[PDB]
């Protein structure tokens, strides 16, 4: 439908997506992907890193969030680097980091942080070409609370590619975040959207 | 409080007052003091590197728009409107000949000019004196190897001069290395701390490492993992300090050039730094070529902080007493190969970037000790700064400024906080000077 | 089930409204409306407006947002009008909201805002008269992020009505929100709720 | 700051420090140099019209309780109870014969007596002075064609006084038009602003409206379309800008009676007022006939404004340095048809309102330029308004006030902070007066 | 899958939880819990709290809400209590709570309050033993506006049981949330989570 | 503002200004005079019964750890790292030989010294001064039958002096109950209220609960809800109030041991404390008996509220002038049954809990008290506090204090506000005792 002269706000990138979501719908895949991810949510909720890994996150996976730097709308000869990778992660590097997260020297976790997060507006649509890959988009309330009076709440759309893999689970392999806020105003963005 | 006479610094920088990290009203003047009078960074180069290309910038509580002229230099104006004060440039960087205000319309040149008026033949006839209107401008603008830097007060040393003895230790990676560029755009954050707490941090303090990122150490992979959890102290040369006149100052780690990288770039890194510094004993001799794949972390006063090696680059920019946004670019050796530049700025954000996990083990130190400051028990207090007080040295044949011959110390805080003292208690750089005429001599008392 | 006489802080409105769902539950008709709104809230927050307006709004629509005045739970004496329309829209004037967001001289634009938007609660009824027509009832969480550090979080429950159209769509022909808070803390409220 | 020797505000108020958009303690002393002094807008007749009728308003930071009384007059009170100090009131408006305080059941009249306290026999006997004990009350309430002001200081010109020569130019639409009513309740949205920044941008900022409303003008399907991206200027005397001794001013765009309204509603616009006009011009002659159906932009010192025809009707109520709860009526005439105020009510919610797509246009502007007042280099800037200077005339034969023949100037900035300045640097009203008695000589030098 | 010796985060409490969930999976089950806490949630934000307490609490109901201390990640010694009751109502005791909230001289509720509310991450799965019992999990963003600029946002995760009752309706048993932040930023915990 | 000179408080405690509730600067002096000066609940013996054992604990703005002794004492220091300032200990409870710093390790014991420091020889050498690098200390930690309090000033009278006439009331059911225990760990919120609003309405506002509590008392199922919206008053001597020299004071309600405790525990309760008062008759005496079994409403100068019987117990946290966080603690007799115990912890949370149904009734008024102490016009205005004022009386020969021989008054409010205008206005305890020499003649004047 999504014309980008006529629809002069939207970028290519994004009009790409909502095309292969309003074409064929499969409302089981939809209801596939939704267990799929309140199931990772929950186990990233009560903090069970290993098991997300294990569970959720596919050996060949690229999990990454940027932050875009703000731009003219009418902007047409500035060419350096849009963006930063605040993650841009593989198995191992996401492994690093889990970690990080559950040595016990790790002050900053004691006493033990939080998390609530909700999800919302699942979309699932297969892959044109590998019939392996499923597109999942999805958006995240994420709510952090730790010592006493801190509280960050972060918001993202996900832009998510999952196949199944040994077992013939389905496990996350791409995962793509264009974190809405500029400036974080969260302390750091260190948790796992 | 008299700012004149109130003593927030002792002699020879061996104590802070706490409140310096809480009280606003020193904030103000800090704004003052510190952030109109000293050279601040603005950016590279290598991100302005075209005619027109412009980005904006904080100094201090200021937003300024630094922008490459025709001519091939580049001027920084205040990011605000001469007519009614909007705010002219509302994104990060980008390219143009001028700046247009959405209020009425003004243009200004990228040189600042006010170059056209809204009909102003019909309503200001011949009345308006452009000429007088262009932006407020930065008046001093200097670069150091690309790096660019500015200052409001044109009375201020040279920005060489101001890096004092700290630029010997730059110049082997700065200059020698073929150059540096700064890759962008940066991560920024806003942490409940004040800006002295990071920059103190940086630049000079190796103690907290073992402790403070245990966690990140073990995790990590990287070539200071042995620290986890203060299994281990440094060998004996293993590093030094150093401090100058101007407040700038550093840590020096020897030979440790892959820095807090992972175990998927040091064998790569450890190579490169390497066959240059094989290069470079030639050109430079064997001790800076030494320094040029050594490990630096360092403050350049007073809130612009950066871990050569590792590659990361931080501006601590002031927002209140206990608030502070802070920017993190990657540095990169220009001669790099694309590809291994692409994975150090990626690697420099995945450990001291938003969700840098190593920056992450600094955040609850740095914040919950500032906000202490605040606390009425607390505001009194003294922090302490007297590590290696009495083994530091001035004049050495080898390295200079102000040095204390170990990699663990706190040197560079005692040069820190001498230099914030005297710029404090100053009306003027003239008075700074005064202030300062035997810096090092308090530095090194009772060596 | 519902007695207001007992039930004293429930309005009459509100009763209505639980009366429609709570009877006759058609699932297939739920997911339905979940997708629409779904699909409807990934076009908005791509800022993909005409076609949100092509896709998702019928020319008949009326776009209401109003802001209750405070008054006294036991008030009854005091008359006058009991809100303001923040939007009272129809096609046209949507249209016209559509072509300032696209317009390059709207400098507020620029840098491009992000918008995140969360639907749940979904519920779905068909009319008892006009077979054609079909409420749904979801509640929204809509983040903006913009200039850095401008942040705004919208919350508001949703009365719509959709209806099959042109190309048998269904498409918004009523939206009905009555805005929760009453002094907005979100510098305005230029967001299609 | 010495605000009895502090220049905020420049000879013929051709400019004014940036820092008045800013400053804190600038803002404590405009509430009791500005908000404590002035006339504030409270209600309207239309919103309280029987006995027993309150709303609430702010008055500065203080909330008021606004009455209808028994005998028809309107008395306000502090919305504050005079035992332990609750809040009284917690809602927007009402009907009641008293009101009475949820802490310890203290009732109050709707004229603010105290007339009842629980168990006042057996706890207070007869030691209770309840005569003593009324709600503190606004010392001066005043109306103007059903529009309801208050004062804190008994010492204040009476309203009409005060209007000065405003006065002349809003009479025709608000008493010769047979009387407006005000739809409300209003929209109510905080802005990151300074009160002065709306307030000064509706008394004579004409200058913006190409440029900031380009989008609105080109989308919007309005009469004053032609202005979008300035595109085109207004032509020969297409208005006038005026301003008083009190500080109220406005600007005329001859004829624009339909304002901003969308097409849906300018061709019976612009019929139902030419029509009145035709019968007015009889009545007060063509000259004022025409005033009625032109549009007029304009603020009644401090922190009301008004577009007439389009009929905004605004409320600055300020909360600190860079806070305004920004409060948006719509006003139409009395004798519209009820479908027609309906419509224009919405419309002008529509374009001004808290989904207000003309009044998004303007936010980035206040918000910016009032911030930007805190920044360290700009707070001693100066922001200019001298358009116009040196051709504003006073005691002209038909338009009374300083007035600027043009559409476009600064003409009421100027007077509006020549006010200001005469205020915050006075401690009474006799004080301003004496600051005012060459008011119109200062506004029009050098003509 | 878990295992908590490795996953050190994770508490033992959470581990059984996710084991509930992740084994025996009945679609049409998620289904019927997602209508019954959507139901529950629009009949909470009208304020419809007998009907609430009719339609959607058993009689059996133990409502509990707990602030937990915080405590050493590492603490193995100290032991005294870890918690407190925020909430820890029978029947009776929400009966008293909604009765308090209808009282016409309860004068914080006027004027009238505003909620919405935004249910997400729901899970159901059948009790192993008690087939009359139905496991819920479900996490709540709470919006409460009043009195034109107080706006109080609450988050959390609700462990509850629900059994058929009178008339075969499924109602609330038992309701348990663990909530997030320690120090609340809200004023109170006057809302039912 | 001088507050040596300044009236904040009239004569006989009559009235206080409004701004006492919001000005920070006020605020500010208050950490000083008050709360570095006065005695601070702590924590409770059953909180950290065994050696190891610790808490953090709010005194003032200040955040101090709370450990228990080898040797059975309590000590109490700053939460604050002698070395860079870090907050020592990040949770709320535990059990601990020590604290070591996260920021760069060093160790400090249980009783505050600095015991290691990582490399100390390889870095300090001999030159670190452990000795005087121990955990800041609160000077006085005493206990009142097992309440523990600290206080940071060294000159302060001892606890029991400081309770001065309010320990008789307290100990029937302090001491002569065989001892109470609290149980943990409390609820926390914050509230935007002044510490002084629920300060005051605790130490001795009966008035407000008939109409403030209007709700809870007709919905919630207790013994005092005769009282439900003003319907009744309480009988004859229902009840008395007292005040003391150094500020403590409560109101009395006979017999009203359930308290605001729910049906499903007024009967097992009633029973209980009239067994207990049996017993106590032949231990205390009738009159000590009744007491002990008796509703007592008080605050502990300044900012420790409970109510006996229902078990409440308070600690109004100063964050800032209109914020205080609210700490909310259970009380319960030890040889209660361990059922009992549980069910009277959850009824206390029940209705004065972060979720306390009756608490939520006080809010508003508490709220909007304290911030309208901010707004212009009421600063300067006059919070009453003179019901019974002429009444009281001073040395009767049963029951001690400044007393009013009645159930509703504001006795409390002038003896709580006679004590703090005298703490404002010193510079020390020598100055307060000075100020105080007339105290109870003062409080009984007219009478
Ligand atoms: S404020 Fe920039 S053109 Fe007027
Ligand atoms: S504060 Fe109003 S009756 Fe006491
Ligand atoms: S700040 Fe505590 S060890 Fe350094
Ligand atoms: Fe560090
Ligand atoms: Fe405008
Ligand atoms: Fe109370």
């Amino acid at each position: 439908m999504i014309n980008i002269q006529e629809d002069k706000l939207v970028s290519a990138h994004d009009a790409e997506e909502i095309l292969r979501f309003f074409n064929c719908h499969d409302s089981a895949l939809q209801q596939e992907a939704t267990t799929l991810l309140t199931q990772e949510a929950h186990l990233l909720d009560i903090q069970a890193y290993r098991a997300w890994l294990e569970h959720c996150v596919g050996s060949e996976v690229q999990y990454q969030v940027i932050s875009r730097e703000l731009r003219a709308a009418s902007e047409r000869r500035y060419k350096l680097n849009e963006a930063m990778n605040v993650y841009n992660e593989n198995f191992q590097q996401l492994k690093v980091r889990v970690e990080h997260q559950l040595d016990p020297q790790n002050w900053g976790n004691s006493p033990k942080l939080r998390f609530t997060r909700f999800i919302t507006n699942v979309q699932a649509a297969m892959d044109v070409n590998d019939k392996e890959l499923l597109h999942i988009r999805s958006n995240v309330i994420l709510h952090r609370a730790r010592r006493g009076n801190q509280v960050d709440v972060f918001y993202a759309a996900r832009e998510d590619k999952w196949k199944r893999g040994e077992g013939g689970v389905r496990k996350l392999v791409q995962r793509f975040v264009d974190y809405p806020e500029r400036i974080l105003q969260t302390h750091n963005l260190m948790v796992f959207l | 409080m008299n700012y004149n006479n109130k003593i927030l610094v002792s002699e020879s920088g061996l104590s802070q007052k706490h409140l310096i990290h809480g009280d606003e009203e020193l904030f103000q003047h800090e704004l003052k003091t510190i952030f109109a009078r000293n050279w601040l960074f603005l950016t590279h180069d290598s991100l302005i590197p075209a005619p027109g290309d412009y980005v904006t910038a904080k100094m201090g509580i200021d937003e300024v728009i630094v922008s490459r002229q025709n001519d091939g230099s580049i001027r920084a104006f205040l990011n605000v409107c001469r007519h009614r004060g909007k705010t002219l440039v509302s994104v990060e960087a980008g390219n143009a000949k001028g700046f247009v205000c959405s209020y009425h319309g003004w243009g200004f040149g990228s040189n600042g000019e006010l170059q056209s008026v809204p009909f102003e033949k019909d309503l200001y006839g011949e009345s308006l004196n452009k000429k007088c209107l262009g932006l407020k401008e930065v008046a001093r603008v200097e670069s150091f190897h690309g790096f660019i830097y500015g200052c409001f007060d044109q009375e201020a040393p040279p920005l060489m001069d101001y890096l004092g003895d700290a630029a010997w230790y730059l110049e082997p990676m700065f200059k020698h290395s073929g150059g540096l560029e700064l890759v962008g755009p940066p991560g920024k954050v806003v942490i409940k701390a004040n800006w002295k707490a990071p920059a103190e941090n940086f630049v000079g303090d190796a103690y907290h490492v073992g402790w403070t990122h245990a966690s990140s150490l073990r995790s990590g992979e990287s070539i200071f993992s042995s620290l986890a959890g203060n299994a281990a102290l440094p060998p004996e040369g293993a590093g030094l300090q150093m401090t100058s006149k101007y407040g700038s100052g550093m840590g020096v780690l020897w030979d440790g050039y892959s820095g807090v990288h992972s175990a998927d770039l040091v064998p790569e890194l450890m190579a490169f730094g390497g066959a240059k510094q094989e290069r470079l004993n030639k050109e430079i001799g064997d001790v800076r070529a030494r320094i040029y794949r050594s490990h630096l972390n360092c403050t350049v006063f007073p809130n612009n902080s950066m871990l050569t090696c590792s590659g990361v680059f931080k501006v601590w920019n002031p927002i209140d007493a206990n608030t502070t946004e802070v920017w993190t670019y990657a540095i990169v050796e220009k001669d790099m190969p694309e590809d291994l530049k692409r994975r150090l700025a990626d690697s420099v954000q995945r450990t001291f970037g938003p969700a840098g996990f190593w920056e992450s083990d600094d955040n609850d130190n740095m914040e919950t000790a500032s906000q202490n400051g605040k606390k009425y028990q607390s505001r009194d207090s003294d922090l302490l700064s007297n590590l290696g007080f009495g083994e530091d040295v001035y004049g050495d044949a080898v390295y200079p400024g102000v040095v204390g011959k170990s990699a663990i110390g706190e040197t560079s805080y005692r040069g820190f906080y001498r230099a914030y003292q005297a710029h404090v208690s100053s009306s003027n750089w003239a008075e700074f000077e005064h202030a300062s005429s035997t810096w090092h001599t308090e530095l090194t008392k009772t060596t």
